[PDB]
RNA sequence: GUAGGGGAGCGUUCAGUCCGCGGAGAAGCCAUACCGGAAGGAGUGGUGGAGCCGACUGAAGUGCGGAUGCCGGCAUGAGU
RNA sequence: CGAGCUGGAGAUACGCUUUGACUCGGGGAUGUCCGAAUGGGGAAACCCACCUCGUAAGAGGUAUCCGCAAGGAUGGGAACUCAGGGAACUGAAACAUCUCAGUACCUGAAGGAGAAGAAAGAGAAUUCGAUUCCGUUAGUAGCGGCGAGCGAACCCGGAUCAGCCCAAUCAAGCCGAAGUGGCUGGAAAGCUACACCUCAGAAGGUGAGAGUCCUGUAGGCGAACGAGAGGUCGUUGUUCGUGAAACGAUGACUGAAUCCGCGCGGACCACCGCGCAAGGCUAAAUACUCCCAGUGACCGAUAGCGCAUAGUACCGUGAGGGAAAGGUGAAAAGAACCCCGGGAGGGGAGUGAAAGAGAACCUGAAACCGUGGACUUACAAGCAGUCAUGGCACCUUAUGCGUGUUAUGGCGUGCCUAUUGAAGCAUGAGCCGGCGACUUAGACCUGACGUGCGAGCUUAAGUUGAAAAACGGAGGCGGAGC
């Protein structure tokens, strides 16, 4: 019973109606309207009576899923990672986690100390700037 | 950093939750814990339920009376409740992190108390209560506080059970509640420095 | 329950970085032989809406795609 | 809701037995058991006393009349006795014979 | 858990009905008419606070006018010659002087007139 | 100052916990000229007969003059 | 079990039982008539029979279908499950495809569950490996007057595991520790001075609150009996609305190969993969809850089921609808007896602590009706108040800022809702009680406050323990845009 709650960490709700204090009558709702009505459904994309922007517009293209590539960054194999190398499960037990996708390595930062990579694919400038700083890139067969 | 009782005398480990213990995270974990264990049970009926058949009762216009449809209605005596409680469950999963930090902060709050008694032994003969009362008496347990046991020895509990001024928490099942719920923690000692690590 | 994505919109509106929503320009099926040249060219494209009529779109999809 | 309900309709004593009133006005008095009603958990000790008026009832007796007889009681101010002490006197159950069961105190028996 | 009015309403209500006494018929006895009567009563209280501040001022005034005229002075002329000789008296007091204190009012008169001409 | 958004709070129950009262009398009810800025809350007196106030915290079937609202009681019309 | 019993029921008289009753557990025997009714009929509970044995009194049999017989079926069951049949209101702000929804309802069958099930499968890894269930993938892939809206599965984590065969311990009960003295009180359990028990401080009863009176609990025992193929045409199913329509699925027409063979991989073709149709059963996890038990930030008499009990009273030709109902006391000690009256009712008495509990029996609010008293009121015009003064009265938050009442004055258009505008001759309402309306759900969306970890944050289903919680990385959010 000692304790107490963090100042502002629990706000007391609104119970609308109840007095002129107070939220008299109406309950926020004003006077009449379709809004006034105890009834579901309005909803949120229902502009006017009308026809919507939503359906007034060109349907371009379609929808392909595709293979989407998991980001690996330079400044993350770099800086103070002190090359424990990429291996396989190693980068997983660090900071690049998904499954059921292939990993990609691309630029962003700068390059120094020599490292060999173990990725499923990579950008041209990436293999470029990592070989030119002392290390390979293992692309599968 | 605090002393034991019947075996060793170590206790200098166990780091603690400063600035100077927090009331907020406590109250959080407590009220949470209290919630998690409620029976979720207050059922009432609505119109669909109140055995009060659909049938239009009388004339939609004509009678000189206010208009009604059914007798199963919120404005009727007898009828169903409007906005009543139903069976639910006020439980959630408070994130690990703060369970640990609470628990801790409780222990602590009672160490700088200092209502801790770190215990390495227990001399309570064979499972008898009077022996508990005696041992107790000689560790500093006047009789004017609520005391919470945590050990692992069936005998000591069986001794610590009927005691009006004491509660008996077995092994791990320990919580910010019970502890703050009380005046004293029977620490014990065994799973304290090793539960540190 | 889980707020449905408006498949009405899965080929006609786009999110971004800043959060802004884009869509295309309109008039490219019988608004043709008109023409004019910079019209027909202008309309194949794409563009960000104003504001006011933004949030709606957003609420049409949760994933942003 | 019955009175022996919470008392497993159980009469700890018996018709005959001497008794002493624990709590009440009749604190401590002796009485043979004249009537022991287990379910209602009610019972008559020769102590109690009461003055009852049995109304007109022409037959028998034209006029009414009255009567000094005694109001029954609740087996929970009834107490069995200890021949030695004779007071507030619990009971243990032991075995004399020979599959005959009996009843001591802290110094048997009764 | 459910929570009947139980008690609260009787409380509120009595509060009103205890404000509500001396009132003629139903007003003093039924809640609705009572509370109601009191809405209007509210209006009358507020306004009539400032109002009485007016009314009294009026009263003092007519008494002074009297006073002046009791010799040969107008109210306006008396009070004006009592602004002129700077005799900065409240008029409530002036009424008091005027009706409870004769020869004093006499002098204040002679003064005002002097300062007037 | 109307619709409206914002701010601080009053009361009701159930609940955790502490202060604690009660057959030399609990709650509830009844009277009143005390207190608080207001929701409200205290003092004492009469009622009653066995339970309850206060602080902090939590959760709500949480505050009614209206709905020709619902249940119940009692008035008018009428000694007609 | 061991002393009382003779049902609620509260009444007399009759009795019964320590040779063991009454109550309890466990079997048996007897069980009229109706009802699947079933010997035939019938307007259910009634009518009339025929046959076998009996001395009669009686007893049995006499439906229909599957069967050689023996034997099984009929009818009922709140929901739960499967199947044949299958609505509409509604939404799309109109409607018709569509959505409501294979929902409501009807029906058939069946069980304590059921269904489903042992791959011509998912499928895309040349991986998994019967089903049902939950988590998740996932509002993703897709469906759609591409509108409203509709919405998977594989993988990944759990629950529980099974695969077999054929045709050439609880249910009655017993036993269980430890306090007395004084005090208030009508009454001790409370106050108090000293006590003892605890594997027992859960609870309930006892004249007011009992660890140590009682029944119990922790614990310990515990029974004779007792329970454990293809194709075509019209269609449809899955996210499947004729769309490129695969596949299954059947109504009508057609009815191929059987191993160098058959089926699928979403038109279709080769290739290359996964597979063995035409035969059956299958526990387990899962669903429900009439019923039994345990609990409760569920209700306590307008609540809670409709019912403190009743589907009754009452309404209805019927289907069907369908109430309000609670409290003397600690114990009947239930008021002998005198008084006015035919009575009803009351006034004593007497009991009790209290009859300020007396059977219209706990409190006893308000509207509403009255008796008495104060101050007032019969030349007066009124939303009934206000505010100022005088009169009279009173003195337990109370002799001054008084309180009650009043006369005279000034002043003054009930409330609510609806409105450009309400005293409105515009809506509502006899009065007072009590019931009466902005909520809940989702691990959805987006924000404000807060918090814990912080380039890191987090579990869900479940598992184990459970007077507590911990485990659980499967997935989720952040990480890079176009
Ligand atoms: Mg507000
Ligand atoms: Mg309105
Ligand atoms: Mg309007
Ligand atoms: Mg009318
Ligand atoms: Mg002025
Ligand atoms: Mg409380
Ligand atoms: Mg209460
Ligand atoms: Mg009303
Ligand atoms: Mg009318
Ligand atoms: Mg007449
Ligand atoms: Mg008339
Ligand atoms: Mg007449
Ligand atoms: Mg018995
Ligand atoms: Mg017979
Ligand atoms: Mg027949
Ligand atoms: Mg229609
Ligand atoms: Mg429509
Ligand atoms: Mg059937
Ligand atoms: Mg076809
Ligand atoms: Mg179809
Ligand atoms: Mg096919
Ligand atoms: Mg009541
Ligand atoms: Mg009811
Ligand atoms: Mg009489
Ligand atoms: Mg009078
Ligand atoms: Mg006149
Ligand atoms: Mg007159
Ligand atoms: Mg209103
Ligand atoms: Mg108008
Ligand atoms: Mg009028
Ligand atoms: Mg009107
Ligand atoms: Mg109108
Ligand atoms: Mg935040």
């Amino acid at each position: 019973h000692d304790l107490k709650p963090t100042p502002g960490s629990r706000k007391d709700r609104k119970r609308v109606g109840r007095g002129p204090g107070g939220t008299d009558k109406t309950a926020g709702r004003g006077h009449k309207g379709q809004k006034s009505r105890s009834g579901a459904g309005k909803g949120a994309f229902f502009e006017g009576g009308r026809s919507r922007l939503i359906a007034r517009l060109p349907k371009r293209g379609f929808n392909n899923v595709g293979t989407t590539y998991e980001v690996v960054k330079l400044s993350q194999l770099q800086d103070l990672e002190d090359t424990t190398f990429d291996r396989d499960t190693l980068e997983a037990y660090r900071l690049v986690r998904r499954k059921n996708r292939p990993v990609k390595l691309l630029a962003s930062g700068e390059i120094s100390r020599a490292v060999t990579v173990h990725v499923d694919a990579a950008s041209a400038a990436a293999i470029k700037a990592v070989e030119a700083a002392g290390g390979r890139v293992v692309l599968p067969e | 950093a605090q002393i034991n009782v019947i075996g060793q005398n170590g206790g200098r480990t166990i780091e603690l939750p400063l600035p100077e213990v927090n009331s907020g995270v406590l109250h959080e974990v407590v009220t949470w814990q209290l919630a998690s264990r409620r029976r979720g049970t207050a059922s009432t009926r609505t119109r669909a339920q109140v055995s009060k058949t659909g049938r239009k009762m009388y004339g939609q216009k004509g009678t000189g009376n206010a208009r009604h449809g059914d007798r199963s209605v919120p404005t009727f005596v007898g009828g169903g409740v409007a906005f009543g409680p139903k069976p639910r469950s006020y439980d959630y999963t408070l994130p690990r992190q703060v369970r640990q930090l609470g628990l801790a902060m409780a222990i602590a709050s009672r160490q700088e108390g200092g209502k801790l008694v770190a215990v390495d032994g227990f001399d309570i003969a064979d499972a008898k209560t009077k022996n508990f009362i005696s041992w107790a008496k000689q560790n500093g347990l006047d009789g004017t506080e609520k005391v919470l046991l945590v050990t692992d020895d069936e005998n000591t509990r069986r001794a610590a059970r009927n005691v009006s001024w004491v509660s008996v928490l077995p092994v791990a099942g320990v919580n910010v509640y019970d502890i703050l719920r009380h005046d004293r923690l029977v620490i014990d000692a065994a799973a304290l420095e090793i539960v540190e690590e | 329950p889980k707020m449905k994505t408006h498949k009405m919109a899965k080929r006609r509106i786009k999110i971004t970085g800043t959060g802004k929503v884009m869509a295309f320009k309109s008039g490219k099926r019988h608004q043709n032989t008109g023409k004019s040249g910079d019209e027909i060219r202008g309309k194949g494209k794409g563009f960000v809406l104003a504001k006011a009529e933004w949030a709606r779109m957003k609420l049409m999809l949760p994933r942003g795609k | 809701p019955s009175a022996g309900s919470h008392h497993n309709d159980k009469l700890h004593f018996k018709k005959g037995d001497t008794v002493i009133v624990l709590s009440g006005k009749h604190k401590g008095q002796t009485g043979k058991v004249l009537l022991a009603l287990p379910r209602d958990q009610k019972v008559v000790v020769e102590g109690v006393n009461v003055i009852t008026k049995n109304v007109k009832p022409s037959m028998t007796n034209p006029q009414g009349g009255q009567e000094q007889r005694e109001l029954a009681l609740h087996a929970s101010k009834v107490a069995l006795v200890d021949p030695e002490t004779g007071k507030a006197t619990r009971v243990r159950k032991q075995i004399v014979d020979g599959k005959k069961v009996r009843v001591a105190v802290a110094s048997g028996k009764t | 858990p459910r929570a009947k009015t139980g008690i609260v309403r009787r409380r509120r209500h009595k509060k009103v009905l205890k404000r509500a006494k001396g009132f003629w018929g139903s007003r003093s006895k039924q809640y609705r008419n009572a509370f109601q009567t009191l809405l209007n009563a509210a209006t009358y209280e507020y306004r009539d606070r400032r109002n009485k501040k007016r009314d009294f001022r009026r009263l003092w005034i007519q008494r002074i006018n009297a006073g002046a005229r009791l010799h040969g002075m107008n109210y306006s002329t008396f009070i004006n010659g009592l602004k002129r000789a700077n005799i900065d008296l409240n008029r409530k007091v002036l009424a008091d002087i005027a009706a409870r204190e004769p020869e004093a009012f006499k002098a204040l008169v002679d003064a005002s007139r002097n300062a007037r001409q």
